[PDB]
């Protein structure tokens, strides 16, 4: 009713990003190659999330392959469990990092889903054990920083964090390696291509691909965000809060605004910052053959978490 | 006042059909995603934290398990004696029935639902045999399906 | 149960029916669908243009060859230099193309992009000459051709090094290439694997060295030199690289005023300015320009080293104005025996990368 | 043709989405010889034109280009990956060779198999020539051709 | 509990009628699981505290666990590639 137009606004807002996303990577990659991206497409390029979009409905394109209707289905359902995981941001929900665990386990069944050609869909098996791993990886770290808050409410760690990726450095390290892992460049390498399957992702057809980038890009600023507020640093200058930071806020006058601003300032620089680790951990990049990627996280890095909750209790009860 | 509430027993009405459709369906991964549903349904009931629980172990890894395996493993399918024979069996129930309705005229003319506290506490027990019973499930398999020089 | 590698973007271009038999990580049974008779049926002037069409990357490579073998065929300084460089130049761009491309392949875009900047510095070198023939040259270079490969020279040595400076430290490049495409030297030989993709493997035959042609045997070049891998035949090519810009600092340096094609008016022509004065230049213009030159009746053939393997022409003369058969001896052709050897129980995301290291171009193969 | 047609000039829908395409138009490169290596340059070259891989599939792409040599054999292949195209499918013949070397072993032009848009005559032509191809496709969807 | 109950008869006659299949089987006895899941957690909401909730989690836990054991089976069963031995069987 009044609620209606603050969900409004937040989701336009997150579409909004989601779009412009794409004409980021776009164009910071280029400036790393020493290229401009998107050069017209605006005034400023602007209008290349848009017009692009808009051009893929209009293709309006089916191969007995996939099953008739769950051929165009596994779109849908990457589009709504990431609709779900920034929705589920806004709201409080009094039991609420076990919310945003279950909707990460129930975004990777569209994989398994998605082909569901015999050697394709098999194509399609890798990725689907490939994302497996790194979820169980990323369940090991929130579990840990569980472990150091033991309240399961996303907004008690986020208040909770005079200090975040300080203790946990090595653990967000691995947090990137594995938030990328789950879709950059192993995912860009894993899509694999042998031969045609599936051009640049997932035999797109148009358009479905509109809600297939718009689930990708879309679960990558909340795969980050999520990374944020788990491990980073949550909102605030919090050296001046230990300082006396209210100077600014008391001697400000009143208006109960840019308070709420300054936070939601300081996030948004975050997410910026992880992704722009993102643009240029898909520039630096080589292989990934699925196997060397298997090997990496089952033998290699889950191990390592593994070890440390051989300590993180042991050092809690020292 | 809030009358949808009150008729949410929708559930039971949902999850008659979702499994009487788990049946139905022909073949077996649609039959996975109607389970994936009826679990759903089971979570929703559940608001009626389990579902959470739900949701990440069962749709999860469970459900996920059914359709990576299915996919992966071609199997499928779609009165000789033997298949009349339980038919026969069941025409005898039928007659127990009979005989006994002419018997009787024989004379006649913080923290949030927690679970931590007793489990690694007083049920450690449970908990130290589940740690050897996940034991199992991990080996069991890497010595039913191997094949090691 | 096999993968149809391409049918067009298989990473690159190329065009490819590489039928690929495959069981996990087996048996590739390729397809690589008349150059070779049209090359009967055109004068020896008119194979130049044709030539520069087959390796389209390292196109002087094949004027030099062809242009060399029709010179020993018919017994035909300053134009020598001119080749060296421009050998080298084709040499250093066709060189470019394959590590990026390899690069992309493989792994991710970035490195393409670097190595085409370059390519455009040699490319723009390329517009401005145009160039090899069989007298010598088909004119000559310009004011501006000294000052300029300096400040290509100067800004590619540290360039050359950023592309080295991400690969020699392969993140999953190592992982990827190290043990991958296995070489033995034996039978690299047995296949006939022509080389660059060959020394990498150990042994050391370059026909720079084994067989100097036209003012390589005055240039000082470097030894690029474990074990026959993907890794190590990129990372030789990076070597070639630095030496191959010390080959264009050496002949930049030693570049006087002189001739550019074999005044001997049968073959060659260079008058532009002396057809208003000479009788003997215009009956020889036309006549060359119609009927041509016929060479003498007698086989020959020059083996030349392109970046992309062993170039030679196998040209047997009756003694007509054309070529009687023009074999050119095909480096891509004759690396790609091995790849049903090299791939076999190799990966199939390798299957890519052991293509790449191979350094083929579709053109010169059929 | 007609002008300014219709009660009010709107006209404006069409030409709103036709003004989209036009510059997010998505090329699939078909690559064959010499004039995929000059289509490679004009990707190094590319800003707005940026879309290759979309070729991989092929139904992602509108933009069909034809760069080097058909050989007869591989003509039925062509042929299949521009049917395997989505509806609204643009056709660019880049070189010599896909316009019109003439050989026994070569289809003697690319029009011959699949219908062709834009026509970019060089051996091989330079970037800006397929730029200025890339634009007389533009200005084509744009409803803007004519004699 | 009164759901719970007929998800269960409901996958118990699924499991026999068998309805031929084979395939199903391990679906159904997930759901029976399942089921009675639901039955125990409105009993344990309806007696208070951690009473049935623990016994719950184990059902879930021990699910987990034989859905491990049912899936190494399948893949067990369903021996790759056709090589003959010779007359033993
Ligand atoms: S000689 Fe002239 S006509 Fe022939 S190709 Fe060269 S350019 Fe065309
Ligand atoms: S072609 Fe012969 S006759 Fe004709 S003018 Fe020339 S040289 Fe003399
Ligand atoms: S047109 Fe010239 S450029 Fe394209 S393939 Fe033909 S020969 Fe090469």
């Amino acid at each position: 009713i009044i609620n209606i137009v603050e969900i409004l606004i937040f989701l336009v807002c997150v579409l909004f990003s989601v779009a412009y996303l794409t004409v980021a990577e776009r164009k910071t990659l280029a400036y790393m190659q020493r290229r401009l991206g998107p050069n017209f497409v605006g005034y400023y390029g602007l209008l290349q999330a848009f017009a692009d979009a808009v051009k893929l409905l209009l293709x309006x394109x089916x191969x007995x392959x996939x099953x008739x209707x769950x051929x165009x289905x596994x779109x849908x359902x990457x589009x709504x469990x990431x609709x779900x995981x920034x929705x589920x941001x806004x709201x409080x929900x009094x039991x609420x990092x076990x919310x945003x665990x279950x909707x990460x386990x129930x975004x990777x069944x569209x994989x398994x889903x998605x082909x569901x050609x015999x050697x394709s869909l098999l194509g399609s098996i890798r990725s689907t054990a490939q994302l497996i791993s790194y979820e169980l990886i990323l369940t090991s770290i929130f579990i840990i920083i569980i472990m150091f808050v033991s309240s399961l409410n996303i907004t008690t760690i986020i208040x909770x964090x005079x200090x975040x990726x300080x203790x946990x450095x090595x653990x967000x390290x691995x947090f990137i390696a594995s938030v990328a892992e789950t879709a950059r460049p192993p995912f860009d390498l894993t899509e694999s291509e042998s031969e045609l399957v599936a051009g640049y992702f997932t035999e797109x057809x148009x358009x479905x691909x509109v809600f297939f980038f718009l689930a990708e890009y879309s679960n990558i600023i909340l795969i980050s965000a999520f990374n944020g507020y788990l491990l980073l640093g949550g909102x605030x200058x919090x050296x001046x809060x230990x300082x006396x930071x209210x100077x600014x806020x008391x001697x400000x006058x009143x208006x109960x605004x840019x308070x709420g601003l300054i936070n939601s300032s300081a996030y948004a620089i975050k997410l910026v910052f992880l992704m722009f680790s993102f643009i240029w951990v898909r520039a630096a990049x080589x292989x990934x053959x699925x196997d060397n990627l298997i090997n990496f996280c089952w033998i290699i890095l889950l191990p390592l978490l593994f070890g440390i909750f051989l300590i993180i209790p042991s050092t809690l009860y020292i | 006042m809030y009358l949808t509430y009150y008729f949410i027993e929708i559930t039971i009405f949902l999850a008659i059909l979702c499994t009487i459709f788990i049946i139905s369906a022909k073949n077996p991964m649609v039959s996975i995603l109607y389970m994936i549903a009826l679990f759903v349904i089971a979570a929703m009931y559940l608001y009626l934290i389990f579902s959470l629980l739900y949701i990440m172990i069962y749709i999860g890894a469970i459900a996920v398990l059914f359709l990576f395996i299915i996919t992966l493993l071609d199997i499928n399918s779609t009165k000789s004696n033997i298949r009349d024979l339980p038919l026969v069996l069941i025409s005898l129930i039928v007659l127990t029935i009979s005989g006994l309705m002419i018997y009787s005229n024989d004379s006649i003319l913080t923290l949030l639902t927690t679970i931590g506290n007793v489990l690694l506490t007083n049920n450690a027990f449970i908990l130290l045999v589940l740690a050897i019973v996940l034991l199992l499930g991990i080996i069991g398999p890497i010595s039913i399906t191997m094949k090691h020089k | 149960f096999t993968i149809n590698f391409g049918p067009q973007h298989p990473a690159a271009h190329g065009v490819l029916r590489l039928i690929l038999e495959l069981s996990g990580e087996x048996x590739x049974x390729x397809x690589x669908x008349g150059t070779e008779k049209l090359i009967e049926y055109k004068t020896y002037m008119q194979a130049l243009p044709y030539f520069d069409r087959l390796d389209y990357v390292s196109m002087m490579t094949n004027e030099q060859v062809f242009s060399l073998a029709v010179e020993k065929l018919l017994n035909v300084l300053r134009g020598k230099y001119i080749r060296t460089m421009f050998g080298e130049i084709t040499r250093v761009l066709n060189h470019l193309m394959s590590v990026c491309s390899h690069a992309m392949d493989v792994g991710a875009l970035t490195p393409f992009l670097w190595g085409f900047e370059e390519r455009e510095k040699l490319m723009e070198f390329y517009e401005r000459v145009s160039y090899v023939r069989p007298g010598g040259v088909s004119q000559d270079l310009p004011a501006g051709l000294l000052d300029d490969i300096y400040m290509w020279a100067t800004q590619f040595g540290d360039r050359l090094d950023e592309i080295e400076e991400l690969l020699t430290d392969n993140r999953i490049w190592k992982l990827r290439t190290v043990n991958i495409g296995t070489v033995t030297a034996q039978d690299a030989l047995n296949l006939g694997l022509s080389g660059p993709m060959l020394r990498g493997s150990g042994i050391p035959f370059d026909i720079r060295k084994n067989a100097p042609y036209d003012a390589y045997d005055k240039v000082d070049f470097d030894v690029p030199v474990m074990n026959g891998d993907c890794y190590d035949r990129y990372l030789i090519r990076m070597a070639e690289f630095r030496q191959s810009l010390r080959i264009i600092e050496q002949c930049c340096n030693d570049m006087p005023a002189g001739a550019v094609k074999v005044e001997d008016f049968k073959i060659n022509s260079p008058p532009r300015n002396l057809m208003k004065e000479d009788m003997e230049a215009l009956i020889h213009h036309f006549l060359l320009y119609t009927k041509g030159y016929s060479v003498p009746p007698g086989e020959t053939y020059t083996a030349i080293e392109a970046p992309k393997g062993e170039m030679g022409v196998y040209v047997v003369s009756d003694g007509s104005e054309r070529p009687y058969k023009c074999k050119i001896r095909a480096p891509g052709f004759a690396h790609l025996g091995a790849f049903d050897h090299i791939a076999r129980g190799h990966f199939l995301p390798d299957a890519v990368a052991i293509i790449g290291t191979m350094d083929l171009v579709f053109g010169e193969v059929d | 043709k007609p002008n300014s047609a219709v009660d009010y000039t709107l006209t404006t829908l069409d030409a709103v989405a036709n003004w989209a395409r036009q510059g997010s138009f998505w090329p699939v490169t078909f690559g064959l010889a010499c004039c995929a290596v000059e289509m490679m340059h004009v990707s190094a070259p590319r800003y707005d034109q940026d879309r290759i891989i979309f070729r991989a599939s092929p139904r992602q792409s509108d933009i069909m280009i034809v760069a080097g040599t058909l050989t007869n054999k591989m003509a039925p292949v062509l042929r299949q990956v521009y049917d395997q195209m989505p509806e609204p499918r643009w056709v660019i013949s880049m070189g010599s060779c896909a316009n019109g070397h003439f050989s026994y072993s070569v289809v003697r032009g690319c029009d011959r198999i699949v219908p062709v848009d834009v026509y970019v005559p060089g051996c091989p032509p330079t970037s800006e020539a397929l730029m200025y191809g890339v634009f007389q496709l533009q200005r084509k969807m744009r409803n803007t051709k004519i004699t | 509990m009164f759901i719970g109950t007929i998800i269960l008869v409901l996958s118990f006659l699924g499991f026999v009628f068998n309805r031929r299949n084979i395939i199903l089987a391990f679906i159904c006895l997930e759901t029976m699981l399942l089921g009675i899941n639901l039955i125990l957690l409105r009993n344990s909401v309806l007696f208070d505290d951690i009473s049935g909730s623990l016994f719950a989690i184990v059902i879930i836990i021990l699910a987990g666990v034989e859905s491990a054991i049912g899936l190494s089976l399948l893949v067990s069963y369903y021996r790759l590639r056709g090589v003959i031995n010779s007359y033993g069987i």
